[PDB]
């Protein structure tokens, strides 16, 4: 027998052997994040601890083949991810360390108080105290305290872990025969046999820059429109040339200004487009939620959701007697389960969440007929994508109100759809210099151009230059600001939010091209296009299979990403953005900062 | 004298690698239980109509019965090429009968993970129709001996379902009925 014929037989034995584990330890961590006792977070570990004492035994077995003697593929993509030594690589105690730290650092972030020193018996962690204050909260001194008290609390517990972190986690990329961690991170868009479609791992950097350039002119619009909103509600606070100070920008860190919208609506007289009372007069629950996303999938020529989603899944909180992790999550537990944990109330950032959670099980229902290690999107960034595609088109105001959202009299003006435009603005352009900035500083880490000396000094001047954002108070290299971010204390890529967010305007442009869509792009909607639904389904259910340089070509028809489709969006915002900024200046002073 | 359908009602089904046959002699026929119930999840013939079936006579009856998983019911069919078709039940391309498949969840899955029912991955060459095999020799996919020891690359060929309540329909048990009619030279199984 040949080797790929060896290989064959043991990807087959594997696939079958892995289904049936994989289940038990996803169902055993359903059991958990659905009702949080101390027996089922003993069997999510029992259960998970099989999983990964079964992949370390199958990661040997699968380097009995050279993959250089694999001519198919396919099973040469599935020899190189299970061949893949892992964190497994490092000595025990060593792997036992950082196993250690990276659970060490996910306890103190999330169970991280932060106490006022005016109401010492009031404290509040993150969620919800401390985002409650970053995202609603008008008092310059009161975001201040939230701002620089979770910084200076959590962040700096987490500054001697992350030292450990960073050497622990290069030694085991640079025994992967990678370059350091952030090279190890890059390798999810790596493309490497398929003639005419190779992508190397220091192409990620050099497409997301060449493309972070075009994006410039309309963030630096945008920075400069909402800088002159926020002088107004913060006035002799911030320079008209300068940067903004991270705590006046929406939330804890400044990822997403969506709750700046309150300071920079453009015509704040329109009628709001906030259907949570609306909702409730219709008695709506979060089955009527689900279901109405269910019908909105079905529309486009895809399915139902499955039988067992219906009677597995988590719509509501099973109340105070029962405890469960309340973050919105598409479980693909396979063998046919779906399943969706959420806490839904009846608000409308509910809904819009339950159609991007559910595209996630199309997503996942669509690969599920792919072998075990190719049920996954094509990189990082396609998820993510199509979850939004299925928001987007769910938040058009022509769509909430054929749904019975908003009355049938909403009158769709030019100023209309500059607010809707405006608020779209603030979510999703506002996060690519913030995810970009925060790769780069992580990339450059790894890579031992920032030295622990200037962790921190090179931190915040990427982020008055990149991202044009001041901090408040001085931090010195005691604080580890980007740790106290979710994704950075947690072992969590960033770059993929930055491809995703390029992503779904490609996906976007192209169904609604296929939908007969005529409007502007922001204004369109799939629904009942099952010219679309086909033209989408082809590359949901291709998984990993196929390079994500293919994958996005089936769809859109580009080896690689393209910024054009992001600009075409907010380009009607973009005019209207260059008139307001005529008399304000356009662009940020790196040497202006709120102390002296 | 009645035939004995109630092959059907039996209360444990054979595993898919070593399904079990029934002949079925000089009897009356009731294939009338059949054609009016919505009992089952395919009622798939071949060769001869379900309803043209009652005023019919075969020399005698075959009743093939075993288990398979939701989506390997399809491969239950003259003309597939599946793992169940090629390693565990083969039908012929000229197959003149009937396949029947009704979900059985609630009794052939439990919640610790029913193993009982099992199939075969690897196998030598696929089965010739109609033939059944039950060795569970530890098959050897490299080109060094296995000694009857499993490892590299030697395997042990026979896989089993990890049937479960809260799988998905394509993975659930399902009890899988052949009947087949055979007509050679001889008279037994009527219904004119
Ligand atoms: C690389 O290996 C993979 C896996 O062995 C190959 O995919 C397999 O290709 C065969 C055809 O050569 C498929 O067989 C077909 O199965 C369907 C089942 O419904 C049947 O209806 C057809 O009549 C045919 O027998 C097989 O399904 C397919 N496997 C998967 C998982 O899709 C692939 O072709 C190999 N690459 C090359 C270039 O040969
Ligand atoms: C294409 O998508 C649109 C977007 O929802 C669908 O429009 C809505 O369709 C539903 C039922 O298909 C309509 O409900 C009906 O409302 C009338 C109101 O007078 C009521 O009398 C009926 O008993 C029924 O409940 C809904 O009104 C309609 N939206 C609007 C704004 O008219 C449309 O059905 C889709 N096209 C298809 C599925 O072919
Ligand atoms: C919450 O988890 C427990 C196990 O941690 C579930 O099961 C209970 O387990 C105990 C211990 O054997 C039994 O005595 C109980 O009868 C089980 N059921 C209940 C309802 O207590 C429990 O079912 C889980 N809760 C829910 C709502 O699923
Ligand atoms: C994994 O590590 C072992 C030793 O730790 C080594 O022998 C083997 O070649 C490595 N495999 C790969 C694919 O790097
Ligand atoms: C989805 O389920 C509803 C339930 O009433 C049914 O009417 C509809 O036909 C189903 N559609 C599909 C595509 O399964
Ligand atoms: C099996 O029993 C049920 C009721 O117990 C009956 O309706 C059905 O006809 C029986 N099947 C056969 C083949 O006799
Ligand atoms: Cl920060
Ligand atoms: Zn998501």
């Amino acid at each position: 027998s040949t080797i790929e014929e060896q290989a064959k037989t043991f990807l087959d034995k594997f696939n079958h052997e892995a289904e049936d584990l994989f289940y038990q330890s996803s169902l055993a961590s359903w059991n958990y994040n659905t009702n949080i006792t101390e027996e089922n977070v003993q069997n999510m570990n029992n259960a998970g601890d099989k999983w990964s004492a079964f992949l370390k035994e199958q990661s040997t077995l699968a380097q009995m083949y050279p993959l250089q003697e694999i001519q198919n593929l396919t099973v040469k993509l599935q020899l190189q991810a299970l061949q893949q030594n892992g964190s497994s690589v490092l000595s025990e105690d060593k792997s036992k360390r950082l196993n250690t730290i990276l659970n060490t650092m996910s306890t103190i972030y999330s169970t991280g108080k932060v106490c006022n020193p005016d109401n010492p018996q009031e404290c509040l962690l993150l969620e919800p105290g401390l985002n409650e204050i970053m995202a609603n909260s008008l008092d310059y001194n009161e975001r201040l305290w939230a701002w620089e008290s979770w910084r200076s609390e959590v962040g700096k517990q987490l500054r001697p872990l992350y030292e450990e972190y960073v050497v622990l986690k290069n030694e085991m990329a640079r025994a992967n025969h990678y370059e350091d961690y952030g090279d190890y991170w890059r390798g999810d868009y790596e493309v490497n046999g398929v003639d005419g479609y190779d992508y190397s791992r220091g192409q990620l950097i050099e497409d997301v820059e060449h493309t972070f350039e075009e994006i410039k002119p309309l963030y630096e619009h945008l920075h400069a429109y909402v800088r002159a909103k926020l002088m107004n509600a913060y006035p002799s606070y911030i320079s008209p040339i300068g940067c903004l100070p991270a705590h006046l920008l929406g939330d804890m860190w400044g990822r997403f200004w969506t709750n700046l919208y309150s300071l920079t609506v453009p015509f704040g007289q329109k009628p709001n487009i906030d259907v949570t009372d609306a909702m409730v007069d219709q008695a709506w629950d979060a089955q009527r939620i689900f279901k109405e996303a269910e019908k909105f999938f079905v529309s486009v020529g895809l399915p139902n959701m499955t039988q067992g989603f219906w009677e597995n899944s988590m719509l509501t909180d099973p109340g105070n007697v029962q405890k469960a992790v309340c973050h919105p999550t598409a479980w693909d537990l396979g063998k046919g389960d779906f399943r969706i944990l959420m806490c839904t109330k009846v608000t409308m950032d509910d809904f819009l969440t339950a159609h991007h959670e559910m595209g996630h099980i199309q997503y996942d229902m669509a690969y599920a007929a792919q072998p075990f290690l190719l049920r996954n999107g094509a990189n990082e960034g396609f998820h993510e994508a199509v979850g939004e595609i299925m928001s987007l088109s769910a938040a058009t105001p022509k769509h909430l109100k054929s749904i019975g959202l908003l009355s049938p009299d909403f009158q769709e003006d030019n100023e209309t759809e500059i607010n809707f435009l405006l608020k779209q603005a603030l979510t999703i352009v506002g996060t690519l210099p913030f995810t970009y900035m925060l790769e780069k500083w992580r990339w450059m880490v790894f890579k031992g151009e920032i030295p622990k000396d200037q962790w921190m000094k090179k931190w915040w001047e990427m982020k008055r230059e990149i991202v044009g954002v001041v901090e408040p108070v001085p931090h010195d290299e005691t604080y580890c600001d980007p740790a106290s971010l979710f994704h950075v204390s947690n072992d969590y890529s960033f770059i993929r939010y930055y491809t995703r967010t390029l992503y779904q305007f490609q996906f976007q442009e192209a169904l609604c091209q296929a939908a007969k869509h005529e409007g502007p792009l922001h204004k369109c909607d799939i629904s009942n296009s099952t010219e679309a639904g086909q033209k989408l389904f082809n590359m949901l259910r291709l998984g990993k299979s196929e390079p994500w340089t293919l994958a996005l070509e089936n769809v859109v028809g580009a080896k690689n990403m393209n910024v054009r489709p992001l600009l075409n969006y907010f380009e009607p915002l973009f005019t209207w953005l260059k008139d307001q900024n005529k008399n304000s200046f356009v662009g940020w002073s790196t040497d202006w900062s709120p102390y002296a | 004298n009645l035939c004995p359908f109630g092959v059907f009602n039996a209360t444990k089904f054979p595993s898919v690698y070593a399904w079990e046959r029934k002949k079925i002699s000089n009897c009356v026929a009731d294939y009338s239980v059949l054609y009016n119930s919505t009992f089952f999840s395919t009622f798939k013939c071949y060769g001869v109509s379900a309803t043209k079936l009652n005023d019919l006579c075969f020399s005698n009856v075959y009743a093939d019965s075993f288990v398979v998983k939701g989506d390997d019911v399809r491969q239950i069919a003259p003309g597939q090429t599946g793992v169940i078709a090629d390693y565990n039940y083969k039908l012929p391309d000229d197959f003149m009968g009937c396949v029947l498949a009704w979900n059985t969840r609630n009794i052939d899955a439990t919640s610790t993970g029913n193993y009982n029912y099992k199939y075969r991955l690897f196998r030598k060459s696929k089965l010739k129709p109609f033939e059944r095999d039950i060795s569970t020799e530890i098959y050897q996919a490299g080109n060094k001996p296995c000694n009857g020891v499993a490892g590299p690359n030697c395997y042990s060929p026979l896989q089993s379902y990890g049937f479960r309540p809260t799988y998905g329909v394509g993975h659930q048990p399902y009890r899988v009925v052949v009947l087949s009619f055979e007509l050679l030279n001889a008279p037994t199984v009527c219904g004119p």
